[PDB]
């Protein structure tokens, strides 16, 4: 009377016996990473920045991170079964996608030792597998150092905490609870993981779709920039920056057709796949889109401050795509960067507001040169890109000077979570309190103080550890004084 | 069923009788020492929550295996059929009573038996026939709520809208100015100030009755019985047709029949079957539980009261206006009629025995059943409405099936051997089995009502990927269980069981347990006879049971599928591991006193026991740097030691003229003892409870203190911090603390009343649940001036401080609450849960007339009154925490039976 | 819209 | 029923109610086929036929030789059917062949779905006559209406 | 009855088909017997026919 | 190609049924299975599982009352090359396909 | 294949 039952739909977990099987955990991984280095998750630390205001229409969904409510935003969020959000699921899908990186990585060394695969071809093509495990293992422990480890540049902290980095799991291991490792350890393995790879991934992009060394190169350059290592930045941002044109247009409405297409837009280096019916998601957090018929109607939660409008010149193609003036029908503007791309949608005549998960576009290696070329006194190409890049863009800048690469940069990045931690490197206050709102829009964009300040060097421009992780594992220093 | 060392419970027929509600178990709300249920929504489509005795566990499941006629079922089976079937209910309440039984009698056994029809010569004939409606309980949270314009000034004056701006401003055109927005659809266009203001500072709207309403219910019974030489046969066909009292559409409706039946073929065989089976549409409002701008008790409370959703005649309009709206949002009525929704589920259940009595005292006996339920289920969103994002319909099919058979045969040999030496020996075996599925297709893209067929969608994008789930388990399990007797006073009686289940990996699936007990007759041997004291028995037990009710296959190391682009296939990591996952182990020591007086017309029983949760199945929490949220595991353990007392009385007052009382009683105290990964205590996150290997499950929150007459700010006590009490203002995370109350109510048990005359009668039944608190989630919202401006509130915030107001408790306007103490609510309760009036006709109007022979009159009413202590609609439905809740429901009825 | 002002999560049903 | 010697009441209503439910594949990897990619349909139907005939009889005699029955009452049958079938295509493995693990392009189907349903409605009176006990007559009429014409 | 029925073209409108010829004036078939039997038994009703 | 194409297929069935009564009130009760299996090398078969409750009683002398109950679980799969024409199945294909 | 060489097509049933 045999009585075990196994499920259907699930595979047992195996060592990898066959080049196929491999290829396939490898998708898993690249389909894994689509829900995680995704827009959705980056619009938390774009709206704690400087730059927006809640309108009328907010059921306190943004106004915790808008309006620093700490008492909100010590525990915020979920990562359960019915939802993943917020804080928490930031902290989640990242550990997730080391972990299961860290499942591909091995297995597939283990399967190299054992000698499982048949001819040469199949050797080679596992090898630079592995080296595109090793690039996502990196991006996932660096985008949980970004939000979890504190500046070299703060005030008061939790006694112990200043030097640290986050709990760091090289293996497949779910079964492990130990404390954070330090800064240091966890800078250099995702600096040597970058590294190791290179030496692999073969030197021109194979698909857009999947890690290439453009991608490693331009991700490497990021993270120095970050780190402040001005030097380092600039030379791997050249190794990438001039094999990607920007885009060509001779008007807004050219622009907005090219930048909005993801297969079209030559600036990008890498991105997750996408149709209608499989990887399209909104994102209407930031505008608060909603179809009507064959039109689009809209009504956000936030809306930039006056002083966001104008950074763009009138005749800048960004003042009409990545912002629009489409609040109250035509009197304020709001943050579209993310409307649509009209390839996902189900019917052509119709609105869904459809997007894809992109991961690197080249308008950001330009501006991470032109930053490091001011820090590092190289003058040339540092208005040679920037010129480049503001002019492309429909407004030309008129001095090359750092204060116009600050105001450019932001220009570029509204509503991709870059301005936090800008105005952390840049030694910027909050100052929310003292910005001008939108005159538009009056009983619409009201004013709304702060409800903790955030002056230089204050903790919670680094965000707290979730409570799960500190109730199951009292070895863990966390970081707010409270 | 039961045995004579064990502690048992039996209600009878006329309990589980009427009651207008698809929910049977409601009616055993502090019926049964140690039973402990409670109904968390007023849904007709609900299932009451059931613990006997303790919580059973912390992460596997602790509601009792619920048994009727023999097989397994299930409350969501039990309610399709028809109550007036049922005989009694008998609940086994400690560990001797369930020693037969092997799925998670941990939790005790509810014992269901259906009506036989009793032998005689002749027939009876019964039919039954009421109607009645559901209304409202509570109508006390708005009784206290800013109006009109009274909220205005709240907005105005903390600029909400605007920086500087004047009452008018804010209304003369900036919200009464939007019909702009009607202005552009052409069914309201030129009905916006004709007929339909849906902004008005004036007379203010009722948002209660525009989100609820009273809802008929209906239900009717035949039924015959009779018998003759050995064969006896029950039968009776029967509707029910309950209506959900919330506007956002719910209901339940079943369509009954039931033919029970048994005979003896000879003096060595003899068989018996009962068919039972409905037809049955349940529709459940879900909205409920979440926070929604304008749906829910959340609504009726939140929703401004110048915002109108009536026409000018007092009926609800197709749809009502915010403020910066895109498309007008559209009422529960007309959402409903434009978002369309049915089930049907085709119930049948067969059930059937043999017996063999071969020598004297063996008796072989043989049972099946088997138990099929095909639900089918249809929903579409309508083409062409102007309140919608799109003009283009869509259709969603889904199909269900659910086929669990069971076997349980045995072989009983009783026999003495003395005339002082009686003895039974019994033991035989079962086999469950469960197999389940479900298919769902859908469709979009449709331009007219009349061609929604799901085959006529378009064919691009537009294309969906079907529905698919599978699941199936198993249960083989054999026991025995022998009974002992030493004259007439003496009795012994040990079992003992092997269980298996699926639901475990190969190399752990097997556990057994064994039950051991006896009685004293202390009045049939040492006090033979006597004056007042009618019976006294002593007895007490011990056994080990076991608890499986989780997941079928929680317990393997599983790989899924995850897709990355549309030419081949990919495999994601999909479950942690656990091939050591095993039985959750329970054990029980009962020790019990029962006695009846005066002439066994005055009884009572004592008991008390110890309940230890060994190698427990605990959903354990892991931390996220694993990967996964979850895994079960043997870990931890746990006790419940308590005590339940119940008696009944008859204080009859005449000859003919009765007069009864009954009531009930138990206190259970909880208490934890290993959690993990080696930890004292774990909160759970966002919840405000804690598992400390302290004492119960308690909640987990900040003392609140109050506000600082001299800031205006917020205070709160430290935690370990005394005065030669500490008060701070600066909310941390380390000034929350196990507070000594607890989510499990201590305290269960009710009583009951009766009465009588010549005919006439009155009954009422009352319950109560003591020492039950919850966070009234709602206030979270009502009572605060941080944010969340556009609902109305509380009016106590017109007293915020200031500084030219300053002798008032609630604090300043800049800021936003915590989940603290200013939440914990007192969620005690005492229910009035039926209130009936009968009266049978006398007997002497049936005189030349042998047709009829019988006849009564109702006039009930369920849950008419209840003594609040929360301050939010029903302290019943919830537990933990007090969301936009579905209030319980106050019902009339009027019955009428004519028996012949 | 959708306000989940708090909302704190259900943990016992 | 049978109230006063002659007459017999008698209602008579039944229910007929079939689920079946049916699963098939192409198995996915075999050599000798087209492409190594898998498919699974699965199909659901339903038939709901409910009939009611109650008449109502009163034969009673009036001689010896003059019997006499007199018959007559009403039927009304009426059916529901339904169908829904789901298709996916381009699975690899034995064990990973759900029907919601599919390709998701080109690759996706459309929904099958059938829907039938009718009704009759028929009133009649039969009368048999007798004369003495060689004899017999009998005499009945029909109205029939169908769902099937206009 | 005179029914139209879907006719897809392209994916992102629906067309229309003419599907059945039509016949309002379509009733039932009616059928007539005429029965004329004669039954018989002879030996001790044990030979029938 | 016959045999190729065609077998000698088992078949079996089997039932058990209690009839009685009394006074004025009867029953019928049977409970059984069966299994044919198609001839056909090409799938075929039918099998059911049975039951059946059958009841009638006379209450008194002014009403009775009855109820007959059935029910069955049944898999049929039906080989269905057949009537056409196709290269090598079938009875077309017994006589047709080369030696 | 699947020869259609004449395939008289069913009339009655
Ligand atoms: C597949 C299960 C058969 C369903 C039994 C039908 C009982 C319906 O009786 C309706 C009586 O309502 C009046
Ligand atoms: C009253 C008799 C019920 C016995 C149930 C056993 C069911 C046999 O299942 C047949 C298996 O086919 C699936």
């Amino acid at each position: 009377c045999e009585l075990d039952r196994d499920p259907e739909g699930k595979d047992f977990q195996q060592p990898y016996t066959s080049f196929v099987q491999t290829k396939q955990n490898r998708d898993g991984l690249y389909a894994l990473l689509r829900n995680t280095e995704n827009p959705r998750m980056h619009f938390y630390q774009e709206l704690q920045s400087d730059m927006y205001c809640t309108t009328i229409t907010d059921g306190n969904s943004l106004a915790p991170f808008v309006n620093w409510d700490l008492g909100i935003l010590n525990d915020h969020g979920r990562a359960d079964e019915d939802e993943v959000s917020g804080i928490a699921g930031y902290y989640f899908v990242y550990n997730r996608l080391n972990q299961q990186a860290n499942a591909f990585v091995n297995n597939t060394e283990a399967a190299l030792q054992n000698q499982v695969y048949k001819n040469s071809t199949e050797i080679a093509n596992a090898k630079s597998f592995l080296a595109e495990g090793k690039v996502l293992q990196a991006l996932a422990i660096w985008r949980l150092m970004d939000r979890f480890s504190f500046h070299e540049s703060v005030t008061e902290v939790n006694s112990g905490a200043k030097d640290l980095g986050v709990i760091l799991l090289k293996e497949y291991n779910p079964g492990y609870i130990g404390p954070r490792a330090t800064k240091a350890q966890c800078y250099d393995y995702i600096l040597s993981r970058l590294s190791e790879a290179i030496e692999v991934l073969p030197e021109n992009r194979e698909s857009v779709l999947y890690v290439s060394r453009d991608y490693a190169y331009a991700l490497r350059a990021r993270i120095y920039l970050a780190l402040g290592e001005y030097g380092k930045a600039a030379a791997d941002a050249k190794m990438v920056v001039d094999k990607y044109p920007l885009i060509g247009a001779a008007d807004a409405s050219e622009f907005e057709n090219i930048y909005r297409s993801d297969a079209n837009n030559p600036e990008i280096i890498f991105r997750g796949f996408a149709s209608a019916t499989l990887g399209s998601f909104t994102a209407t957090t930031l505008n608060g889109a909603a179809p009507a018929g064959k039109d689009i109607k809209y009504n956000p939660s936030a809306v930039p401050f006056q002083w966001v409008v104008d950074l763009y010149e009138n005749e800048d193609f960004r003042k009409s795509v990545y912002i629009a003036k489409v609040v109250k029908k035509d009197k304020g503007y709001l943050v579209n960067k993310f409307l649509e791309d009209k390839a996902y949608r189900d019917v052509q005549d119709k609105p869904n507001l459809k997007v894809g998960a992109r991961y690197f576009s080249v308008a950001e290696v330009y501006l991470i040169l032109v930053e490091s070329a001011l820090q590092t006194g190289d003058t040339p190409t540092a208005e040679k890109y920037l010129k480049a890049l503001s002019k492309a863009r429909g407004a030309e800048v008129s001095v090359v000077n750092m204060e116009a690469l600050q105001a450019e940069r932001t220009r570029e990045l509204i509503g991709e979570g870059s301005r936090l931690r800008d105005m952390v490197r840049w030694s910027i206050p909050n100052n929310h309190d003292a910005f001008e709102t939108q005159p538009g829009l009056e009983g619409f964009a009201n004013t709304t103080p702060l409800k903790a300040q955030a002056p230089v060097g204050f903790y919670a421009y680094t965000w707290e550890f979730p409570q799960r992780d500190r109730q199951t594992n009292p070895q863990l220093i966390k970081n707010w004084p409270i | 069923l039961s045995t004579v060392s064990g502690s048992v419970a039996k209600v009878s027929s006329e309990k589980l009788a009427e009651k207008p509600v698809a929910n049977i178990m409601d009616a055993l709300q502090g019926q049964v020492a140690g039973m402990q249920v409670m109904t968390t929504s007023g849904d007709p489509t609900a299932v009451a929550s059931v613990e006997i005795h303790g919580t059973g566990s912390l992460g596997a499941s602790s509601a009792p295996l619920y048994i009727v006629d023999g097989m397994q079922t299930s409350l969501d089976v039990v309610a399709t059929m028809n109550p007036n079937d049922f005989e009694s209910m008998s609940v086994l309440k400690d560990a001797s009573a369930t020693s037969i039984y092997g799925a998670r009698a941990a939790n005790g056994v509810v014992f269901i038996q259906t009506k036989k029809g009793k032998m005689s010569e002749r027939g009876r004939i019964t039919f039954n026939a009421s109607y009645g409606i559901s209304q409202i309980l509570n109508t006390k949270p708005l009784d206290n709520m800013m109006t009109g314009d009274e909220l205005l000034d709240f907005q105005v004056k903390a600029g909400f809208w605007g920086n500087n701006q004047t009452v008018q401003k804010v209304k003369d055109m900036i919200l009464a100015g939007a019909e702009d927005l009607y202005g552009n659809y052409d069914s309201l266009k030129d009905e916006y100030g004709k007929t339909l203001f849906p902004v008005d500072f004036n007379h203010d709207a009722d948002w209660l009755k525009a989100l609820f309403k009273t809802a008929p219910t209906s239900q009717g019974d035949i039924s015959f019985s009779g018998g003759s030489q050995g064969t006896s046969y029950y039968a009776s066909i029967g509707y029910f047709d309950q209506e959900g009292m919330a506007r956002e559409p719910a209901n339940f409706k079943r369509y009954s029949g039931r033919l029970n039946f048994e005979s003896r073929i000879n003096e060595w065989l003899k068989v018996g079957a009962n068919l039972s089976g409905a037809i049955a549409n349940r529709r459940s409002a879900d909205y409920f539980g979440k926070y929604y701008m304008g749906s829910g008790t959340f609504g009726v409370l939140t929703m401004p009261r110048y915002y109108n959703p009536f026409d000018v005649n007092g009926d609800l309009a197709d749809v009502y206006y915010m403020y910066g709206a895109t498309r007008p949002s559209m009422t529960e009525p007309y959402f409903a009629k434009m978002r369309p929704f049915s089930s049907e589920s085709h119930q049948a259940n067969v059930n059937g025995f043999a017996q063999i009595t071969p020598i004297k005292g063996l008796t072989l006996k043989a049972q099946a059943g088997v138990d099929i339920t095909n639900t089918r289920t249809s929903s579409k969103r309508m083409p062409n409405n102007p309140y919608d994002s799109t003009p283009l319909g869509e259709r969603r099919e889904r199909a269900y099936r659910d086929v669990s058979k069971s076997f349980t045969n045995t072989a009983e040999y009783k026999f003495s051997i003395d005339e002082k030496h009686d003895l039974t020996a019994l033991m035989g075996h079962e086999y469950i089995e469960y197999e389940g599925d479900v298919i769902g297709a859908s469709s979009k893209g449709f331009e007219s009502d009349k061609l929604m067929l799901l085959s006529q969608g378009k064919t691009g994008n537009s294309l969906s990927l079907p529905e698919h789930r599978v699941a199936e388990y198993a249960y083989l399990s054999f026991f025995s269980r022998f009974n002992y007797g030493f004259d007439k006073w003496m009795y012994i009686d040990f079992s003992v069981r092997n269980d298996q289940s699926s639901r475990f990996g190969s190399n752990n699936r097997s556990a057994w347990f064994y039950s051991v007990g006896g009685m004293f007759d202390i009045y049939n041997k040492f006090i033979q006879e006597s004056n007042w004291l009618s019976d006294l028995r002593l007895k007490m037990s011990y056994g080990t049971t076991g608890n499986s009710e989780i997941g079928n296959y929680n317990h393997q190391a599983l790989v899924t599928v995850n897709n990355y682009t549309e030419d081949a296939m990919g495999l994601s990591i999909s479950t942690a591991g656990n091939p050591d996952l095993s039985w959750e182990k329970q054990s029980q020591f009962n020790f019990g006193l029962a006695a009846g007086a005066f002439n066994n017309r005055l009884s009572a029983e004592v008991d008390f026991y110890v309940r230890t949760t060994n190698d427990m199945l605990i959903d354990v929490p892991m931390p996220y740097i694993s990967g996964f949220f979850s895994q079960y595991q043997n870990v931890g353990s746990m006790k419940n030691t308590g005590v339940d007392l119940s008696l009944k009385g008859t204080i009859y007052q005449n000859k003919d003229w009765n007069v009864y009382a009954s009531a009930n009683f138990n206190y259970n105290r909880q208490e934890i003892t290993k959690l993990f990964f080696g930890l004292n205590k774990y909160m759970l996150p966002n919840t405000g409870t804690i598992w400390e290997i302290g004492y119960p499950n308690s909640f987990y929150m900040a003392e609140y203190a109050g506000i600082d007459k001299k800031t205006g700010k917020q205070l709160w006590y430290v935690p370990g911090q005394v005065d030669a009490k500490v008060t701070t203002s600066q909310y941390s995370a380390d000034l929350e603390t196990r507070i000594d109350k607890s989510v499990t109510p201590p305290i269960t048990g009710g009583f009951s009343l009766g009465a009588s005359w010549k005919g006439l009668s009155l009954d009422a039944d009352f319950a109560y649940i003591v020492g039950k608190w919850m966070i009234n989630n709602d206030r979270y919202f009502t009572e605060n001036g941080g944010g969340l401006m556009q609902l109305n509130k509380d009016k106590m915030l017109l007293n915020a401080w200031t500084e030219d107001n300053k002798e008032t408790d609630v604090p300043k306007l800049g800021q936003s609450p915590q989940f603290d103490t200013h939440l914990l609510e007192n969620a005690s309760f005492l229910r009035l849960k039926n209130l009936k009036l009968t009266y049978v006709l006398p007997n002497s109007l049936f005189a030349g007339q042998n047709v009829i022979g019988g006849a009564r009159v109702y006039l009930m009413a369920r849950n008419l009154l209840t003594v609040t202590k929360y301050k939010g609609f029903d302290p019943e439905a919830g537990g933990n925490v007090g969301k936009n809740q579905y209030p319980n429901s106050k019902q009339y009825v009027a019955g009428i039976q004519l028996s012949f | 819209a959708s306000t989940t002002g708090g909302n704190s999560q259900r943990g016992s049903g």
